[PDB]
């Protein structure tokens, strides 16, 4: 949580939104993934959304489905992901790190133990893709006990009741879904009215103009995943070129938030 | 909140992305209203009777039990239109979809039976049906794929993951999360997020209700035990439901033991898996030590669901129902036995249930017991599988 | 003499070698006695109900008739155990065999359906069953052959003649002429020497009786016409029987037209053959100008009997029933139509009957008519045949 | 009929039974068949039983099933059979000629016309394999109208009623079945009591001792088919040897009747 508060406070004083890229840990390999992440940060990423490879990412489109597959082809495990996370944290002390998880990986060795591991590694938030507010209790409680922000999702059709729940239970940032489906304005005002965590718009954000639009609409920033991952997928044969493209894309998206 | 309890003890729930909650809530409300609607019940009963062929027979199997004190009856879901019990609930779900004003149907399928059932229900009721099937399953189930298409259904291969049932399950949810406005997700078993476990049970409940009326008529008493195979749990809960409060009636679910539990190549998550959270529910499942989801192995493609209905996990936990496993070889033997002694070719899925019944009889030949096996389907579809195996053995 | 008339007008008789007359006489006497025996009727009814699944549904097909004044119902013999109407009469014949003290069963089969039906009945009732099948048919019906053997039946290929149904028919008679003392010949259709045409009709009569009760219940009146495919004539006479005295009810039999009557490649002896004497009866048949017996061609293997039941030839001669033909392509179209619009996969045999019904509807869309088509069986067995054809056409 | 009466009268004066072989007309070919038949006669055959090739000989075992098949392979038709019969008659004026028919070939162009053709060609009797006494009326009547003997079959289980019918309706000779099944003592006395046509035992007769036994039992003679046909089948490649064997077998069987 803490790191998000500081980030948004700083970004506000500079009148700019945050640009948060998403990537699957270990895709296409542990070493290359660590380089990709350092490139993303050096290029302007304000925070990171990192996925732990899962066998059945039922909320992700083909692009990320393949990221998980490439990571598995590399033998990337949750334990190795936590090793990567510790290192990333040791290298970058202030950048907020959020994990994109699927319930079974959090529940597997005990929910409380999972968030405890997140805390010791330096993770700031955890978004469990297949855990709606209705089933969130155990997750948000464990998160808070270990100073981890539990990320809640505000869908486009969210009614007043949901908005109020997302506003009171969430921390770090509120995930503002751009649309229904999987990965590949009025609510913003309501969230602010209910003192919800700063909103980050996600899903379908792949161009600089979308980032500027999100900030203009009142969002604190925007998240982009598939657009980032596509760059990795298209440059698998050329590691160096992959980083080059990533840097150019991230710098462009970040510039749009200023 | 919800109208009904999403949990059976600690199992169940609604573990789906936030975006899908309105779809589940709408479905639960439509179901609850439909259950109180005499017109809906009348239409559903009409279809079950005049289209599907209910009630199904309850066949006494005298030859197979000769020389023992076991009296065995087979609830004949193999005689239901489509050749399996799946038809019952797809008809109810199709009606629910229409009650909600939906005109499209999304379905997942492994062996292809649910896909066929979904397609026939959709053809009859004028619904546009699209089916998701694992690529490896599409390749191995050419017959069922052609049947679905003949009935106007759209078949879509899934190459992600292991390209099997669980993968098809994911693709179905991905699609629905962005089309629930006009499409209904016709889940194929008594599992997944609430309200599916409940809806599927209620739409298969007639199996047990008919069995009770029929056994009371023919024997003047309830059975000592009702036995059913457990893939996802629909035919089993369908048979169990009406007997849950009849405490003297044993409820026995049979999971596939594949090559043997100790080999790790089986499909018995309820008794040999570990509780996890996947496919929208908290239930025992086939998973690695790290929490990655694994596939269920069985000679029978239909018992491939890598998890199990939440209500079964619950009934087990409280000791109301008992679950056991039957290996490929035991199922094959029961299959051969029923063909030769009763002239009925059982589905290899159902053969698992029959196999356990045969074991109960053979292990204690002098024990007086009245057993009912749910013959969930016919095995004409398995003759090649059984044929190839037998020949490879000389 | 005999107890019953062996003839229907000029058709029928008992044209078998002298040595087989005692067998026919014994069978006729056993049949007549069985028909007056309340215990026999009770046992037969028990098997039909609790084993075979009778009564079968009478399904109203609303989609297929949309836009016309035709109301079409399908008598669902496809839902009978075994997947076809054949099961009804094999159960009765098996009981007759046991009434006569016989412990063995001899049967002939072309497509293999009768062989499967004979095998299942024999397995259930403890009879030793041996089946004769044309070599070319054994080769082309591997699935059915394996089913028969799984049920304990002995399958014997016949390489003589054209190695098809008629040849199997001869081999069956050869065997019976020397073993009738302990074996009963379970003839597969409403043809052959008396008393088979009569026995088979009476053991399939419930189709029409149920249809009458069901249509009266659902429509409050008898149908304008009942339609059935005619291979040998059993399912058709089974549907027709109870309506013969209801003069307002049309009886329409549909023979296979194959590639077209004018091509000479068909199976419509009743309307396009010539009366002859073969297979123990005088009836119209497929024969050369010299009197040699020919084969019946049809996309549907089940409509391959090269002759036709004597009672059908009779009903035709007096104008009580009308017979028409349907080509391979018309049957294929009806097959595709039922799959897509009603979610029912019909046997290609039955598809011929449906095809004519569809023609009656389509040719005169504004004619108000209540039609019943006998859906003699399911077509899961024909999906490959239909598949291969469709693909070869792009 | 006439020829049978004379034959049995003559055989009686010589205290010997008749030996009657059976062969399928046109097997293995028309020319070879005519030679086979002349060989049979020259070797001692008292009468002949000749089959007209039929598509479905449901009363014949494999041996004769194949004879019909070989004849068909040669394109032998019923019309050609009648041409052969006329020639055989023109060559042998006194030997009784009986046809073994299946109902459809007799019914095909009209029952009356068939027997009329038999008469003009010189045939003496006709046995319709699949026509029991119960269906015999039209056949026996047409036969008698054209001076053709209608052959009736006396099975081994024949009751008194059947014996009386066979005795009154039959002519030429009474066919005494050796057993049930297909091709491959007290009744004899009953038949004589009812003035039945002389009995000829058939089915399974393949050795000289069987012929002597038949005559001893009171039969007027014996018929042998498969045994004759087997010789044809085993010597297809050697026409000359075929005739040689046939002559040796027929002469042996005939000698046994003396
Ligand atoms: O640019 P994209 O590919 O459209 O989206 C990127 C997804 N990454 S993410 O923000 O980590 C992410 C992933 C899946 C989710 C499913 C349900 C609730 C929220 C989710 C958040
Ligand atoms: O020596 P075999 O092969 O046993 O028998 C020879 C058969 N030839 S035959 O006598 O012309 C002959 C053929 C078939 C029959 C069927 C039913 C009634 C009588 C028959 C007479
Ligand atoms: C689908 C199927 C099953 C397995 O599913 P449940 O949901 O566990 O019933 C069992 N038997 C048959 C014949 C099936 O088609
Ligand atoms: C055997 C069969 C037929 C043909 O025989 P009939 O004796 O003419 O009824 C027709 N339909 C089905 C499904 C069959 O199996
Ligand atoms: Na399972
Ligand atoms: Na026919």
């Amino acid at each position: 949580m803490e790191r998000y508060e500081n980030l948004f406070a700083q970004l506000n004083d500079r009148r700019e939104g945050a640009f948060v890229p998403f990537v699957t840990l270990g895709d296409p390999g542990i070493e290359q993934s660590l380089k990709i992440i350092d490139t993303l940060i050096d290029a302007g990423a304000d925070a990171l959304e990192l996925g732990v490879p899962f066998s059945d990412p039922l909320a992700d489109g083909p692009t990320i489905q393949n990221a998980n597959l490439r990571a598995f082809a590399a033998g990337v495990t949750p334990a190795q992901c936590f090793e990567m996370l510790a290192l990333i944290r040791e290298k970058h002390p202030t950048i907020p790190i959020g994990l994109l998880m699927y319930a079974n990986l959090v529940f597997n060795n005990g929910i409380d133990a999972f968030y405890a591991r997140c805390e010791q590694v330096g993770v700031d938030s955890v978004l469990v893709a297949d855990v709606p507010v209705e089933e969130s209790a155990p997750f948000r409680q464990a998160a808070l006990r270990h100073n981890i922000a539990p990320i809640f999702i505000c869908p486009p059709n969210a009614d007043d009741d949901l908005l109020r729940q997302v506003a009171s239970y969430g921390r770090g940032y509120t995930y503002l879904l751009s649309r229904s489906g999987v990965t590949g304005h009025h609510l913003i005002e309501k969230l602010k009215e209910y003192h919800a965590a700063p909103a980050l718009q996600g899903f379908g954000i792949s161009s600089p103009e979308q980032v500027s639009a999100a900030v203009r609409a009142g969002a604190a920033g925007a998240i982009s995943g598939s657009a980032i991952v596509k760059i990795i997928e298209k440059n698998l044969a050329s590691p160096k070129q992959m980083l080059a493209e990533l840097r150019s894309f991230v710098s462009a998206m970040k510039a749009a938030s200023r | 909140t919800t109208l009904l309890n999403p949990y059976f003890g600690e199992f169940g729930g609604m573990y789906v992305p936030q975006i899908l909650m309105p779809a589940l809530n709408q479905l639960e409300e439509a179901f609850v209203r439909a259950q109180k609607d005499p017109e809906f019940q009348a239409q559903f009963a009409d279809l079950l009777k005049n289209y599907a062929g209910r009630p199904t027979a309850l066949t006494k199997c005298q030859n197979i039990t000769a020389g023992t004190r076991t009296t065995l009856y087979l609830k004949r879901e193999d005689l239901l239109h489509g050749g399996a019990h799946k038809t019952n609930q797809v008809l109810g779900q199709a009606l629910l979809a229409k009650r909600m004003g939906k005109s499209e149907i999304i379905a997942e399928t492994g062996a292809g039976q649910h896909g066929v059932a979904s397609a026939l229900a959709s053809a009859l009721l004028g619904l546009k049906c699209r089916i998701y099937m694992g690529a490896k399953d599409v390749e191995r189930q050419s017959p069922n794929v052609f049947r679905m298409r003949l009935m106007g259904a759209e078949v879509i291969p899934v190459h992600s993951g292991s390209a099997t049932l669980k993968d098809a399950c994911n693709e179905a949810l991905r699609d629905w999360s962005g089309s629930y406005e006009t499409a209904h997700y016709m889940l194929g078993t008594a599992a997944g997020p609430h309200p599916y476990p409940t809806i599927v049970r209620e739409f298969q409940r007639m199996i047990g209700e008919e069995t009770k009326a029929q056994i009371l008529d023919k024997e003047g008493r309830l059975p000592d035990a009702v036995i059913a195979c457990v893939g996802g749990g629909s035919n089993a809960i369908g048979m169990f439901a009406d007997f849950i409060n009849d405490t003297s009636v044993g409820l026995i679910g049979v999971e596939p033991g594949g090559h043997g539990i100790e080999t790790g190549e089986h499909g018995a998550p309820l008794k040999h898996g570990r509780v996890g959270i996947y496919f929208g529910m908290k239930a025992p499942m086939m998973q690695t030590a790290d929490g990655q989801i694994e596939e269920s192995y069985s000679i029978s493609a239909g018992l491939d669901f890598p998890s199990v209905g939440p209500q079964h996990a619950y009934l087990n936990s409280i000791g109301r129902a008992d679950y056991v496993s039957i290996t490929d070889d035991e199922a094959l033997e029961a299959f051969k036995t029923l063909c030769r002694h009763e002239g009925i070719i059982p589905a290899l899925e159902s053969s698992h249930a029959l196999a356990h019944a045969l074991k109960m009889m053979r292990e204690q030949p002098e024990k007086e017991q009245l057993l009912v096996v749910n013959l969930s389907g016919r095995g004409d579809k398995d003759i090649f599988t059984v044929h190839d195996i037998l020949k490879a053995r000389g």
